């Protein structure tokens, strides 16, 4: 029985958009 | 060399009562690690006759010139140093999770901007189970938050005292003048031909 | 500063795309595997571990190809239909990630890996080598 | 909410304060649970002028979450799909997402 | 009792006799080459060493093939032209006898080996692999 | 080898063009 052990070599660069609440708009 | 516990497994999964057996879960990981240290060296030359019959001491100036150059280069390398024979910095290796702010419209166009929404959303978006975490940012970047205005014209921070001065250390801020300070010199935060040059590093926060 | 890490832990090719290779593990006392792909996969991919004996003509030449029976540890739930060892590269392994494995009971003089029948298309995309641990002489 | 004729679902601070005080007081006092990214969303809400709705001009809004009766738990459905990745004008706030619970 | 040595010094193939292969050495701090001939050679074969850089487009793919600068040490008295890492496997090297070497000063992101001009025909009967060592990643 | 020590004569017509963030309301 073989116990495969795997890791990644390079990590991909990430980018998250830091969205924020939009300005208050009336309903109506 | 050192160890780094990667992740635990899962063993105790709910099962039926009326059965005299169990289920073998999966184990975790250990991931033994290592690491090195790099050297910093160099040489210079003086002239016996020139240094001797000179106006004043030149040697001791060079020692002071060497200790500071090492001091500033180490910190500069410790932040952005490329892996090769230099300590891997936390800026360029792109291992930290990095956010980015979406631009705003102006006169139909769309220029990158850094609102007061971001810095309040950024510092308050950090896992509260990692403990406290200070933040780091250049002085000119902090001068950008201070002189912020609303639509009418009043200030956003410290309305009516000509200076904000918020006692930084109380609120997890530590100013340093090594950071890329996205405002080029002290003028890149505009609306027209002074676009914010999307892609620069504003500030970091970490334990 | 990197030491000459080829005077111990010396590696050899085991499966270079479309060719198997016997790698002597006689002197060395411990060994594992290091699987790395070169492209994307399509389906699952298995392999058949083997072993050989020194031929009577020359004690330093490969003989026939005999399989290795998979010895089970504790906490085993399934055994191959024939009880012979086999490694399986799971689906969805990106070709920038190395996988490690080994047989827990050495037998013979050298090891050899070959793709299991019906799974020799993806076998081209995989790249397998073998490292060592000890000298003993 | 309706932006430029395109109806998009949103979550305004007015709705939150309308949800909390709508409890049947006869039941008693009731706390509220929600993900940390939600409280980060309310604290960064801005009016039509530019001022924040909570903590006017202090760079951070952190009251005590006991007198406010709110308890955070970082593995709730997290209405912001992905860590702070939803809530802008368009292409944001997929509908039918759980936001917060409240009960005795 | 053979430890799983895939993890804790894995290995990858650099020169399979047909085409070169860049092997990432970023996450590791030490590395070395383990040569192995598969048949009888004819003349002294030399190999050129190359190091790469992360592509401006994607930092997980190779860029160009820059040449490693050779570095002497205390008693190096026969440096080649202008300095370039070029190892030379001598003649009288029978099979089942491995030789190993490495480069003292690492640079770039990963290294690739290719047969020097005039030794490609002989290089078709040799194999080169690398065994990294430990580091944090 | 001639060492060229060099120096300006026009003290400092920098004109940095200081800019402050203008009225930015929202992203809606």
């Amino acid at each position: 029985m073989v116990k495969l052990n795997c890791r990644p070599l390079c990590q991909a660069p990430t980018a998250s958009r830091l969205v924020s609440p939009p300005c208050f708009i009336c309903r109506g | 060399t050192y160890m780094k516990i990667a992740d635990y497994g899962q063993l105790g999964e709910y099962t039926c009562d009326a059965k005299c057996d169990a289920e073998f879960g999966e184990p975790g990981n250990i991931r033994h690690l290592e690491g090195k240290t790099y050297d910093y060296r160099g040489v210079f030359c003086f002239n016996r006759k020139n240094l001797q019959e000179a106006n004043y001491d030149f040697l001791s100036f060079m020692i002071g010139a060497a200790q500071r150059s090492h001091r500033i280069n180490r910190n500069q390398a410790l932040m952005i140093g490329k892996g090769v024979n230099e300590p891997k910095g936390w800026l360029t290796e792109n291992c930290f999770p990095v956010f980015q702010t979406l631009p705003v419209d102006v006169n139909g166009t769309s220029t990158p901007a850094f609102l007061a929404q971001d810095w309040r959303r950024f510092v308050t978006s950090f896992p509260a189970e990692y403990g406290e975490a200070r933040s780091v940012m250049h002085q000119n970047v902090f001068g950008y938050l201070a002189a912020m205005v609303d639509a009418n014209g009043r200030f956003l921070f410290g309305d009516g005292d000509l200076t904000f001065t918020p006692d930084l250390v109380r609120e997890r801020i530590r100013i340093s003048n090594c950071l890329p300070d996205p405002t080029e010199g002290n003028t890149k935060g505009g609306t027209g031909q002074d676009a914010f040059a999307a892609g620069s590093f504003v500030a970091a926060q970490a334990a | 500063m990197n030491f000459n890490v080829g005077v111990d832990f010396p590696s050899f090719i085991a499966w270079d795309g479309e060719e198997s290779f016997p790698v002597k593990v006689d002197g060395f006392n411990q060994f594992g595997f290091t699987f790395k792909t070169i492209a994307a996969l399509t389906a699952a991919t298995t392999f058949n571990i083997f072993y050989h004996e020194p031929s009577d003509a020359d004690p330093c030449v490969p003989g026939p190809a005999i399989r290795v029976p998979e010895v089970p540890f504790c906490d085993t739930v399934l055994l191959s239909e024939d009880g012979l060892a086999a490694v399986t590269l799971p689906e969805t392994v990106t070709p920038d990630s190395f996988c490690a494995g080994t047989v827990p009971c050495m037998n013979g003089q050298w090891i050899s890996i070959a793709p299991a029948t019906g799974s020799e298309t993806n076998a081209a995309n995989v790249q397998i080598t073998v490292t060592m641990k000890g000298a003993t002489r």
